[PDB]
């Protein structure tokens, strides 16, 4: 049903243009709303960027100066953000949303797309298995993990057993150093199930078109 | 243009308690049509903002009737009745009277629950990483409460401060705990110069640290 979905590059170089697409689903974009772009900075401050309405009428936040254009392609049920001359200060998660006259967005906010503005090179992660040193208190729980090291830009997606292992997972926020990110994910399972039943972390890094599986084998 | 200010919550809220969250506007949001154009959103950990209330007091479709909004023209209050673990997140107000339609900087709701000690696990570097010449030692400190925690690394009984990077999860929407990972990164050759590696967690749930170690 009626939803909004953002797409576009996750990484843009300084001085270039950032372009994103919002695809409206369920419903025609010709319905009379303010089709809006909002962004959220690291640290979580939200900024209203602008809207388009009636296919061709726009207004923008003066903060963006002359750098922003929002346009629409009715034939694709899409509207577009173009933000020119980007700098690292434009690194943010970008959302599209549908606003009405009363401020109501309904459920119509997109999932968000991270855009990093950086000159650093796209780098896929190395994925290393984290298996326990020796044995410990069995007949209970064992924690395993995956170390996802040296990638750029964010994000990565980590799953365990292709998503079949969902309870007892902790995927930690990445830490950035020297233009590379590192993050780990833990999973905790009954000692009865591992190593007798396999546990694999699956790590996707869409920005480099890479996905890696790493089976956790006992030391 | 309009600056919206939000009050901090000083204290965590136990499930079942109710809590008021407030925001203020530098200009009245009461409009000539008698409606007050103030929105409240909840952004749950890792998700997009979800509208709770618009026009100061109207619940968005599908929103729990535990959420209610009130206010004058410049001071607004979201009341969350009978808070649930899943209500954790950041609550934002937004004005809809003047362009651009600015947001407040958010109020984080923390849930109060019973103290829980961390489950601590330590992991040696993988042989795969060692072949590349690197050695990361990882410690997970999982499912603890409250959030305040200290991790210390020791190598052959000596405290190690350099090469450590920590990361903390947001509060869990189901069990209201926190978790933390600490990674000590060395070169393979530095790693091979020592034997015993220890992660020590200090948390309010015990006077003595939880110590996990391995010998290379
Ligand atoms: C700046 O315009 C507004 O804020 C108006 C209105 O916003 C718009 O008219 C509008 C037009 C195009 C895009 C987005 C909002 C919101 C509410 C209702 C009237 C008035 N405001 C109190």
């Amino acid at each position: 049903e009626v939803k909004l979905s953002e797409s576009g590059p996750g990484l843009v170089k300084p001085s270039q243009s950032l372009s994103l697409t919002c695809t409206v689903t369920g419903y025609s974009i010709t319905t009379n709303y303010a089709w809006t772009w909002i962004r959220q900075f690291p640290g979580n401050k939200l900024e209203w960027m602008g809207y388009i309405r009636s296919s061709v009428i726009t207004r923008y936040n003066p903060s963006l100066k002359s750098r922003i254009s929002i346009t629409q392609d009715t034939s694709k049920n899409q509207f577009f953000l173009q933000l020119n001359s980007v700098t690292t200060e434009d690194t943010a998660t970008y959302y599209c949303a549908r606003y009405d006259y009363y401020g109501n967005t309904g459920d119509y906010w997109g999932q968000g797309t991270s855009v990093t503005v950086s000159s650093a090179k796209t780098t896929p992660p190395s994925v290393y298995p984290l298996a326990p040193g020796t044995a410990a208190l069995k007949s209970s729980m064992v924690t395993l993990g995956c170390l996802v090291k040296g990638y750029f830009p964010e994000p990565v997606t980590v799953t365990w057993n292709s998503g079949s292992l969902s309870s007892g997972v902790h995927t930690f926020p990445a830490v950035l150093q020297s233009d590379l990110y590192t993050l780990t994910s833990s999973v905790t399972v009954p000692s009865s199930t591992w190593p007798s039943q396999t546990v694999t972390c699956n790590v996707a890094h869409p920005a480099s078109s890479t996905k890696v599986d790493k089976k956790i084998v006992p030391r | 243009d309009i600056v919206i200010t939000q009050d901090e919550l000083s204290n965590p809220v136990t499930s079942g308690e109710s809590v008021s969250i407030s925001c203020r506007s530098s200009r009245s949001l009461l409009y000539k049509d008698g409606r007050t154009y103030l929105n409240w959103f909840l952004q749950r950990p890792g998700q997009s903002p979800q509208l709770l209330i618009y026009l100061m007091s109207t619940r968005a479709s599908g929103v729990s009737d535990r959420f209610s909004g009130s206010g004058s023209g410049t001071d607004f209050t979201l009341e969350i009745s009978r808070v649930k673990a899943e209500d954790v997140g950041v609550y934002y107000c937004q004005q809809f009277v003047e362009y651009p339609f600015t947001f407040g900087s958010g109020t984080k709701l923390e849930i109060k629950r019973a103290d829980a000690a961390p489950t601590v696990s330590i992991f040696p570097p993988s042989s795969e990483q060692l072949t590349s010449g690197g050695a990361s030692v990882v410690c997970f400190l999982n499912n603890f409460y409250p959030k305040d925690i200290n991790v210390k690394w020791k190598i052959d009984g000596s405290e190690r401060q350099n090469g450590v990077l920590n990361s903390w999860t947001d509060q869990d929407s189901k069990d209201s705990t926190y978790s933390m990972s600490s990674t000590l990164t060395l070169t393979k050759d530095e790693y091979e110069r020592h034997n015993s590696y220890t992660c020590e967690a200090t948390h309010k749930t015990s006077t003595s640290p939880i110590v996990k170690s391995f010998n290379r």
